[PDB]
């Protein structure tokens, strides 16, 4: 859709117990008037359904580990992602919920060295 | 414990339609709604559209406006997504995720295991 919200993601193999930032940028604010911030990120690891890692933003989903992180401006995010191990293997993404169509950037892989 | 359980990995013929299924179990089916998201072989992520049954409202992505149509029967707690006049770029991975209510809780936060789809 010529209208659509445009979600960019950064590239990064990681090396077992050391961190990567994942970053994602949006074509429009993902603020709404609201004061939330509809920005989600996801973890899809290999064979399995994508996971909610964080939502709104910055909340932490419930069962997801403290090594990740979100944080962002409304425009430019950040999923940090601590002391990584081979369960963070996947394929990370983030998503917006301001607007329909909800919109996906296309994805950064995470490979363990 | 909440839980969404889709329906078996298909292979369909081109021209045909397939209607996967989703079940929802352990929350009020009808307290919240059902979303359901596209994966192509080896590719990314993409919304496909959602449906709430108590109200019955529905969004569709424009991209999928009849190729996909979103039912949902309440009687059994089950969503069900029709694919039409299925070609090869019908060929993915189909999911299915809880949607949630304002104020952002619940959106993507339970995820079915997916179905395959493999159109020959
Ligand atoms: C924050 C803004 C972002 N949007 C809104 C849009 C909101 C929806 C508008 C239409 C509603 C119809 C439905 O009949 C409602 N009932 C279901 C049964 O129970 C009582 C409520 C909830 C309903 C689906 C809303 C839920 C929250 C919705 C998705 C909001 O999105 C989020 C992520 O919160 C705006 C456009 C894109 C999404």
């Amino acid at each position: 859709g010529a209208s659509d919200i445009v979600i960019t993601q950064d590239e990064l193999p990681v090396t077992s117990g050391e961190s990567v930032s994942i970053s994602c940028r949006s074509s429009k604010s993902l603020l709404y008037k609201d004061g939330k911030t509809y920005l989600n990120w996801f973890l899809q690891r290999p064979g399995q359904s994508p996971q909610l890692l964080i939502y709104l933003m910055s909340t932490r989903a419930s069962g997801v580990s403290d090594r990740f992180s979100g944080s962002g401006s409304g425009t430019d995010f950040t999923l940090e992602i601590r002391r990584v191990k081979a369960e963070d293997v996947g394929v990370y993404y983030c998503q917006q919920l301001v607007e329909y169509p909800y919109t996906f950037g296309g994805g950064t892989k995470l490979e363990i060295k | 414990q909440v839980q969404l359980q889709q329906s078996g990995a298909e292979l369909a013929r081109p021209g045909a339609s397939v209607k996967l299924s989703c079940k929802a179990s352990g929350y009020t089916f009808t307290s919240y709604g059902i979303t359901w998201v596209k994966q192509r072989p080896g590719q990314g992520l993409e919304w496909i559209g959602e449906i709430y049954p108590r109200s019955t409202y529905t969004s569709y992505n424009e991209k999928f406006k009849g190729k996909a149509t979103l039912t949902a029967d309440k009687s059994s707690s089950t969503a069900y997504m029709e694919l039409r006049s299925l070609t090869s770029e019908d060929s993915a991975v189909y999911f299915c995720a809880r949607a949630g209510n304002w104020g952002g809780e619940n959106f993507f936060d339970y995820w079915g295991q997916g179905t395959t789809l493999t159109v020959s």
